[PDB]
């Protein structure tokens, strides 16, 4: 593959060169089905194996492939396959490096400002907003009018869009305000208004259970849930500055409010409810040990529930805390020297380690029986949260081979191909494990 | 290598590259064995080595004269007086190692 496409391709027959992005674009955007994992691991190896100078072969290939592509997403100016799957490429080239998309950003500005009602321009919007997250605070002396006008229509797509597109452009203003700029007081009159209107609603209903302005109202109090959720994750305001006072706690306030409209007569507000909990719990990990949250878990996903939405919210609500537990710990794990000699020999702390097992001694016993379910989506879940945990030891392998081995015998394909790897992994390591449980 | 022990060097040593020319008449045993003894600052480890090494070239001359006196006696015998699915692994099982997900 180095010599197929990462090649210096000289100034001239450019008709190949654009027969080559056309070849690029067309393997990444059929490959968007099963994953990006292999290709990010091919380009890692291909920069990271020539470390030297020597011409840097693949460095040119990669930068003239990269701005071509920009031309090419310019001079497009109105098939939209192509421009989803271009903007795709240019994603994965920023996560791969990200140097290579600094000077292209105020190209990439105007798609962000405004679009349609279709999917394929959503996707675009959400991929733009992640590389402007990965790019924007490498970005050598940026304009302050720049990010004036970047936060300003942030706002302006948080306050007008759907779920996905809040959450992904959520992410990138929380990141770019804590990195760059310090503009704060804006991000907090925002919860202000959100915690307000929240709070105004469960006073009203407290003694009114049966009154009808809320029936109306519904979907103002559920985005609030959503973005309060999704605030309290990305971009902690429980802090020194954000309040600009003595704190009132306002963690533990989010906890009781959403915990407290948990308990309801819809679905709807359920299910945004726990989304909200789940984004809260990302940030403060220690709220897991808590006995209402702890009773409520192991009361949704046992009990013969009616809901199959819950239990699917709720192994959702697992499955991404490991992941992004995972792979915060990893990438700040990777910059050691910054912190090295400002932390002490002596400590060799744990909780900041073992909380992560911990948490899962609490559910897992629940999460197992949650394979004997009528329903394709709860198995499937309940398996991807299972073999997420084992893939890093977090709890004892031989107590889950059981489940493990009967969930060997589904229909769909990929449930069991999956399951049985994960088997041979168990296997290759230990020897004895699965004679004890057969 | 370099010196007139290099053939008991490589035939202690490596032993492959020590061809059937080298063996026969390049070491005559009673001079280079006797050469080794008495040499100076010799390591009892080095001389150990070499002592593999000049049996193993004296049994590989052994070797050569043994198949060269068969060769005569087998020459002296001789005179002139005019007087469908067979077997295929079950299924794919055996190799279709499954893709991951």
């Amino acid at each position: 593959f180095q010599k197929l496409w990462f090649t210096p391709t000289p100034h001239n027959d450019k008709e190949a060169m654009t027969r080559k992005i056309l070849n690029i674009t067309d393997v990444v955007a059929a490959c968007r089905d099963t994953g990006y994992d292999w290709f990010e691991q091919l380009l890692q190896n291909l920069l990271k194996s020539e470390e030297d100078s020597s011409y840097k072969p693949v460095k040119k290939a990669c930068t003239q492939l990269v701005d071509n592509l920009v031309e090419h997403i310019l001079k497009y100016e109105e098939n939209s396959g192509r421009l989803v799957a271009c903007i795709t490429t240019l994603f994965l080239f920023s996560k791969i490096r990200p140097q290579l998309m600094v000077k292209h950003a105020m190209t990439m500005q105007p798609y962000l400002t405004t679009k349609c009602s279709t999917q394929n321009d959503f996707m675009v919007i959400c991929n733009v907003a992640k590389i402007l997250e990965l790019v924007v605070p490498l970005m050598e002396h940026p304009s302050e009018t720049f990010l004036a006008t970047i936060e300003e229509d942030l706002m302006k797509l948080i306050i007008k869009y759907g779920m996905t597109v809040v959450q992904h452009c959520v992410s990138c203003l929380g990141a770019v305000v804590n990195k760059v700029t310090q503009n704060f007081k804006f991000v907090w009159a925002c919860f202000n208004r959100y915690y307000g209107a929240i709070s105004k609603l469960k006073s009203q209903h407290q003694e009114d259970p049966n009154n009808t302005s809320l029936l109306t109202n519904k979907p103002a109090l559920l985005r609030s849930l959503f973005t309060v959720g999704a605030l309290c994750r990305h971009f902690d305001f429980d802090l020194e500055d954000f309040k600009g006072n003595s704190k009132v706690n306002i963690k533990d306030k989010v906890l009781e409010l959403l915990m407290y409209f948990t308990k309801h007569s819809d679905e709807e507000v359920q299910t945004k409810a726990i989304i909200g909990l789940g984004f809260a719990f990302i940030q403060h990990p220690s709220l897991m040990f808590e006995q209402e949250v702890k009773n409520l878990y192991n009361n949704i996903l046992s009990d013969k529930n009616s809901s199959v939405n819950l239990k699917i919210q709720v192994l959702k609500n697992l499955q991404t805390y490991l992941q992004e537990e995972d792979t915060r710990m990893q990438q700040a794990d990777r910059d050691w020297k910054k912190v090295a000699k400002q932390e002490d020999l002596k400590e060799m702390g744990d909780v900041s380690s073992g909380m992560s097992s911990s948490i899962m001694q609490l559910y897992l016993k629940q999460v197992l029986e949650a394979f004997f379910h009528t329903q394709s989506s709860v198995r499937h879940f309940a398996l991807n949260v299972i073999a997420l945990t084992l893939n890093q030891g977090l709890i004892h392998p031989v107590q889950c081979v059981p489940y493990l081995i009967a969930m060997g015998t589904d229909p769909e394909p990929a449930m069991r191909n999956k399951a049985d790897q994960q088997l041979v992994e168990i296997d290759k390591k230990y020897a004895g494990f699965i004679h004890m449980k057969a | 290598k370099r010196g007139p022990l290099a053939k008991i060097w490589l035939a202690a040593h490596w032993d492959k590259k020590l061809t059937k020319a080298h063996v026969f008449e390049c070491n005559l045993e009673s001079s280079v064995e006797s050469i080794i003894s008495p040499k100076v600052k010799m390591a009892l480890r080095t001389s150990g080595h070499l002592l593999l090494g000049v049996v193993r070239i004296y049994h590989r001359k052994a070797k050569y004269l043994l198949a060269d006196c068969n060769e005569a006696f087998i020459k002296i015998k001789m005179a002139f007086r005019p007087g469908i699915l067979q077997e295929n692994d079950f299924g794919d099982f055996g190799m279709d190692d499954r893709e991951i997900m």
